[PDB]
């Protein structure tokens, strides 16, 4: 089940939802919450919809008629003529799925490196070798927020995270950090949240 | 167990020769004038006063109260048969149903063949050509009942009750006589409705289709069909 992206929404409308069918080799490529481009063919699949009102029906053109005692009427008549409702729902038969905005042009560090393109890996290596990368990343993430250098640093370290561990006894030592901003009204708390979300 | 032809003649006599001084001491033949207006199609509902009926024939009022639906139909048929002899000018075709009625009557006259005996299923249902309704104004003698006291002994009886309206639905179209048109013969089938529901017809019974032994499927039409404003309310005990 996929739904309309936020950008495409008209005014005062719920995001339209439809189901896409992934056949062989595309069967576990789309995951919940991801933004994905599906390429395929819009199709119609028959559905037994609980429409209270009669609509379109399909019946044979053969001009049969029931004899006395077997009058082709009522349920018997419908079953004899083969009357069947024609109700359809639009479904998408996606022959392929790709990420809408791929992270790499091409899950360990080596695998990510290979997935990266030559230019992308060169840029990543340059940033890694760049001293002052801390302040650079802070400014890039929050260029439009003045001050709050400590808050920006904390949010950056949150985005990076620590190393979760599991003790010999099985206790799962938390590895990711949580950050809470408490402050006076109109102090960019919601803005920090929106920056991180975007 | 009574002769309904005689009862019909009695109700016809009442409707045709009843009079009162409702207008400043002027004998005006109340129900005659109402019949005139009904024929002219300037009036839809006709309210027969059982007080007026009892003014001459109390036992007829008793029979009506004991079996109202039957006598409602008898009065309706009497008015139907009486309208032509009170008609004085041409109806202005108030609505689409009037257009349909005039078309059907015209083509029936066209294909009349007066002497030929027609199958009973080969005529227009009476309710399909009414354009009027007949109701009873309960007699003053009948004391109003109580919703709790109106029980099986009153089934089919003309009871008068009083109460508070706790609810009423909105006027809906309830089908009285379904109409169907065939894809082979160009003849109209009709299905009067008495049950709360119905099963739409599949095959056409027209003489032409039966002769040709064609498939003769027919389609339900909201155009030629007849509807009536329908409301469902709930009255409550005082
Ligand atoms: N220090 C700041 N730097 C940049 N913009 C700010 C700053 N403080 C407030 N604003 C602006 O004021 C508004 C209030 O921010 P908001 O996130 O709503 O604060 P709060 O979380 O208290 O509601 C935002 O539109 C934000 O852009
Ligand atoms: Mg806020
Ligand atoms: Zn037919």
């Amino acid at each position: 089940r996929i739904q309309e992206t936020q950008a495409e929404l008209p005014r005062g409308s719920i995001p339209r939802s439809l189901e896409v069918i992934l056949r062989a080799e595309a069967v576990e490529s789309a995951q919940a919450g991801d933004k994905c481009d599906f390429t395929g063919t819009l199709i119609v699949v028959p559905d037994v919809s609980k429409l209270s009102t009669p609509g379109a029906r399909a019946e044979t053109n053969s001009r049969v008629s029931g004899v006395d005692g077997y009058e082709t009427e009522g349920i018997r008549g419908l079953r004899a003529l083969g009357v069947r409702d024609l109700s359809y729902r639009l479904v998408f038969l996606a022959c392929c799925v790709a990420p809408t905005n791929p992270r790499f042009g091409g899950q360990t560090a080596e695998s990510i490196k290979n997935q990266m393109t030559v230019k992308e890996w060169e840029k990543v290596f340059e940033m890694s070798q760049d001293k002052n990368l801390y302040h650079n990343l802070c400014t890039s993430l929050f260029p439009t927020i003045h001050g709050n250098d400590e808050v920006k640093r904390g949010v950056l370290l949150m985005l990076f995270g620590g190393v979760p561990k599991t003790t010999g006894e099985g206790t799962s030592l938390r590895g990711d950090i949580n950050v809470c901003i408490v402050g006076d009204p109109s102090t960019a708390k919601s803005q920090f949240l929106k920056h991180v979300e975007e | 167990l009574k002769d309904y032809a005689l009862e019909k003649e009695k109700v016809k006599k009442f409707l045709q020769e009843f009079y009162q001084d409702d207008e400043l001491g002027k004998k005006q033949f109340k129900y005659g004038n109402q019949l005139v207006r009904l024929a002219h199609r300037e009036q839809v509902a006709l309210y027969v006063d059982l007080d007026d009926v009892a003014e001459d024939d109390p036992e007829l009022v008793d029979s009506i109260c004991e079996n109202a639906r039957r006598y409602a139909k008898l009065f309706a048929d009497a008015v139907q048969e009486l309208l032509p002899q009170y008609k004085e000018r041409e109806v202005v075709n108030k609505d689409v149903l009037d257009v349909y009625i005039e078309h059907r009557l015209m083509m029936e006259q066209r294909s009349r063949d007066p002497g030929m005996v027609r199958s009973p299923q080969n005529q227009y249902p009476a309710e399909l050509m009414r354009r009027f309704e007949l109701y009873f104004q309960g007699p003053s003698s009948n004391k109003p009942r109580v919703i709790r006291e109106v029980r099986a002994d009153s089934v089919g009886k003309l009871v008068t009750v009083r109460g508070i309206v706790t609810r009423v639905s909105e006027v809906k179209p309830k089908m009285v006589v379904a109409t169907y048109t065939c894809d082979q013969c160009g003849a109209e089938t009709y299905q009067p409705i008495q049950s709360p529901t119905f099963m739409p017809l599949i095959m056409c019974p027209s003489q032409e289709c039966q002769t040709n032994r064609s498939g003769g499927r027919l389609y339900l039409q909201t155009r030629g069909s007849r509807f009536i404003k329908f409301q469902e309310m709930k009255m409550q005990e005082h």
